[PDB]
């Protein structure tokens, strides 16, 4: 019982996230910088996380 | 950059050695990179330019620092340059970076629009040589004092007064080698090589024509040392085509100053060209690609079987005689299907018969006709 | 086949090629002015 609750809690944490967008990188620009496409908008240079 | 080109191709242990020789260097590569400041200019500029930072096009540049900046919804910004950006490195159309919050422009992208004539810029000649071509003497001399000296050494043109000659058209049967001649030359003088195939620059739109090869030539001049090719020009050559046909010729005679860019047209239909695409004045050199003699056939003979496992009875000079019936393509067709012949019986080591054979049908398919 | 893997773990070992900007010379640029002027003027649209 104390599993799903904690999980469905969580699960609601989460969930106030945003949607995070979808992108297609063209060319990284080496560490960090990267150049992407996303759909609607046009090419921007997007750090990436820790990853 | 590329590898060195090993120059055994026979399996001997001079291949060997050069080629450890080459794993010798790459692994002292692997070594040095595997056994392994300025954040005062970083923490200005490269925070500055706050990431994320958007990509959009300059319009037009209005004060010393500050432009007209359009974006991918299509808005328009008059905004702010920050002072590190190269300001001779921005014109109309350029793709700029900017700040997300404040759009200013805090730099210039290396340009990555105009797909096609970035594919058509190939670059890729690497395939062939001077070398890969034998017996062309007098095409080779004509051409390398056309288009090749005065690329490599300008130094004597410029010192004789003279302006180099500005076109070429290259000519005769088709596989006699203009292609390879020009490839080859691309390869010698390692100037960037733009190439074009005739009707493909004939097109459904109006536009479209005069504006290819419009943008042809403005990356030709953008690469600088550049040499364009257009194959087949007959198919042009031969009102929206004959405009295309003086857009091409004012392209070549016109106003301005054309500069560093070497044209190269090959034609398999020589008198059937217009007058005024053969300008005098612009095409001072045309050059004949005959149809292969003795001494030039065997060259083309020794050329391609030389990569390919021979027996001792192979008597290359019936192979060679008779008239001068073919061309160098011939010659290669006549090549490969000797080699298929003797894989089909099993030979990896090809007979004189079977290059008897394979003239006798290669023959048989050259040409056709009723009695 | 080991000069082409050879090659490919040069090539993933140095990373991509850096692509740059335009960062004109050093000494040429900034001045806190640059960032005075970026957080004090206006980015204006453009209209007819
Ligand atoms: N003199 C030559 N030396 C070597 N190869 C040749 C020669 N002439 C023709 N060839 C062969 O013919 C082909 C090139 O034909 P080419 O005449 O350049 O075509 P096009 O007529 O379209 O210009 C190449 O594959 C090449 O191997």
């Amino acid at each position: 019982l104390n599993a799903k609750v904690r999980l469905l809690r969580e699960e609601l944490q989460l969930l106030q996230e945003q949607g995070s967008y979808v992108g297609e990188v063209v060319r990284a620009m080496d560490k960090k910088k990267v150049l992407v496409k996303v759909h609607p908008e046009g090419k921007f240079v997007v750090d990436v996380d820790k990853n | 950059s590329k590898l060195p080109l090993v120059t055994p191709h026979t399996q001997c242990r001079l291949k060997l050695l050069k080629l450890e020789r080459i794993k010798d260097y790459l692994l002292m590569e692997e070594e040095f990179i595997r056994n392994q400041k300025q954040e005062e200019e970083r923490s200005k500029v490269d925070d500055l330019r706050g990431t994320p930072m958007s990509v959009g096009t300059l319009e037009e540049i209005i004060d010393d620092n500050h432009a007209i900046v359009s974006t991918s919804v299509g808005s328009e910004h008059y905004v702010s340059i920050l002072s590190f950006v190269d300001k001779d490195l921005l014109e109309p159309g350029c793709s700029v970076l900017l700040n997300h919050k404040v759009h200013a422009v805090i730099g210039v992208l290396m340009d990555d629009t105009d797909p096609l004539v970035t594919v058509m810029k190939v670059e890729k000649a690497p395939q062939e040589t001077y070398a890969d071509i034998g017996g062309l003497d007098n095409q080779i001399q004509e051409i390398k004092e056309s288009v090749e000296l005065p690329l490599t050494h300008p130094e004597y043109y410029e010192e004789m007064g003279i302006k180099p000659p500005k076109g070429v058209i290259l000519y005769g049967p088709p596989g006699t080698g203009k292609t390879l001649l020009a490839k080859a030359v691309a390869n010698q003088t390692s100037a960037t090589f733009l190439r074009v195939v005739g009707s493909e620059l004939i097109q459904k739109y109006l536009g479209d024509g005069p504006k290819l090869v419009r943008e042809l030539f403005r990356v030709a001049e953008e690469h600088a040392p550049s040499i364009v090719f257009i194959d087949e020009i007959d198919a042009i050559g031969t009102r929206e085509i004959q405009r295309t046909m003086l857009e091409l010729l004012n392209q070549l005679d016109g106003f301005d100053s054309r500069g560093d860019v070497k044209v190269i047209m090959a034609t398999n239909r020589i008198e059937t060209l217009d007058p005024a695409l053969i300008r005098p004045g612009r095409i001072d050199r045309k050059i004949e690609f005959p149809l292969p003699d003795e001494k030039t056939k065997k060259r083309i003979f020794q050329i391609h079987t030389s990569r390919m496992t021979l027996a001792d009875d192979v008597t290359l000079d019936d192979l060679i005689m008779a008239k001068d019936d073919l061309s160098g393509a011939d010659i290669k067709a006549i090549c490969t299907e000797a080699g298929l012949m003797a894989l089909r019986e099993r030979r990896m080591k090809v007979t004189n018969e079977d290059f008897k054979k394979s003239k006798e049908n290669v023959l048989y398919k050259k040409q056709e006709g009723t009695p | 086949d080991d000069i082409q893997q050879l090659l490919k773990k040069i090539n993933e070992l140095t990373g991509i090629k850096e692509s740059d900007t335009g960062l004109a010379p050093p000494a040429l640029w900034d001045l806190a002015a640059d960032k005075q002027t970026l957080q004090s003027e206006q980015p204006l649209q453009v209209a007819r």
